[PDB]
């Protein structure tokens, strides 16, 4: 029911280390502010990509325990969980709260692309799905660090060493649901079924990047190294 | 291969 006071210790803590993040308004605000060709999305897309990788190796790294996995189990969950943590966090800035009209902008922004629609419409679906849940900051923050935490991904050797670092922030995600949401018990279990739904970003992404109506498909080295392009 | 996670993982 209530948080106790080493829950509410690691809620702030996991809290502080996602607010490390750029802000929404930093992201919005250069789609808002000029319509962009194909060829200037791409670039925009794989610099933001590529700040958001950095700033997800340092939340990782932050999250109890994570520094103590067998060394290769640390790149299977990060390399696991990227994708998935970049469209939770593209729902959550999708999601936020702008002027009147605005929203419609970044909507038809985001459909003006550069990549085949059929890749659009599913994004659209889920940021919507997302947005219904009326989400907290916190259930943000904690849902990226079970993403990460995933002791079902492949490659996984020790999967009970990843459990026992997730089953504390489930823990404390299904108390904020509680909490937050008592009018609505179906909260936690409806927040976990969204990264099922998360997880099917993962086997077409880089099909729907080469997609990018551009000449040419350039990725940051370290792009090329958590995602499956070259 | 993946040296550059390899690298921003364990720096500091
Ligand atoms: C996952 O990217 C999809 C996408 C859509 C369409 C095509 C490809 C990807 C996406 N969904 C978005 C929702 C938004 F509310 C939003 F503001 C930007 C969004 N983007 C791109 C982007 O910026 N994602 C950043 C990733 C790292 C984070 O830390 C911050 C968001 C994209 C939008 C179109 C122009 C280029 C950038």
């Amino acid at each position: 029911m209530e948080l106790t006071p080493d829950q509410q210790t690691l809620l702030h803590f996991i809290m502080d280390s996602y607010n490390k993040q750029r802000m929404p308004q930093e992201i919005t605000n250069k789609i808002l502010k000029e319509a962009f060709s194909a060829e200037e999305n791409f670039l925009i897309l794989t610099e933001m990509a590529t700040n958001h990788v950095q700033v997800l190796v340092e939340f990782t790294k932050k999250l109890p325990g994570f520094q103590t996995l067998d060394h290769e189990d640390q790149i299977a969950l990060l390399k696991g969980s990227a994708v998935e943590a970049m469209f939770l966090r593209s729902a959550e800035i999708f999601n936020k709260k702008l002027p009147s009209g605005h929203s419609d902008l970044l909507e038809a922004r985001i459909r003006n692309s550069g990549i085949s629609d059929e890749y659009i419409t599913p994004m659209f679906s889920f940021y919507k799905s997302i947005g219904e849940l009326k989400m907290t900051q916190e259930e943000y923050a904690l849902l990226t660090a079970i993403v990460i935490l995933s002791p079902d991904r492949q490659y996984i050797k020790d999967r009970e060493a990843v459990e026992k670092l997730q089953e504390p922030l489930l823990d404390v995600l299904q108390k904020l649901c509680k909490i937050h949401q008592p009018e609505n018990p179906q909260h936690f279990a409806c927040l976990l079924g969204r990264l099922t739904e998360l997880r099917t970003f993962n086997h077409h992404h880089a099909e729907m990047l080469m997609s990018w109506r551009v000449n040419d498909h350039k990725f940051t080295p370290l792009l090329c190294e958590i995602w499956d392009v070259q | 291969d993946h040296q550059l996670l390899r690298y921003l993982l364990d720096k500091d």
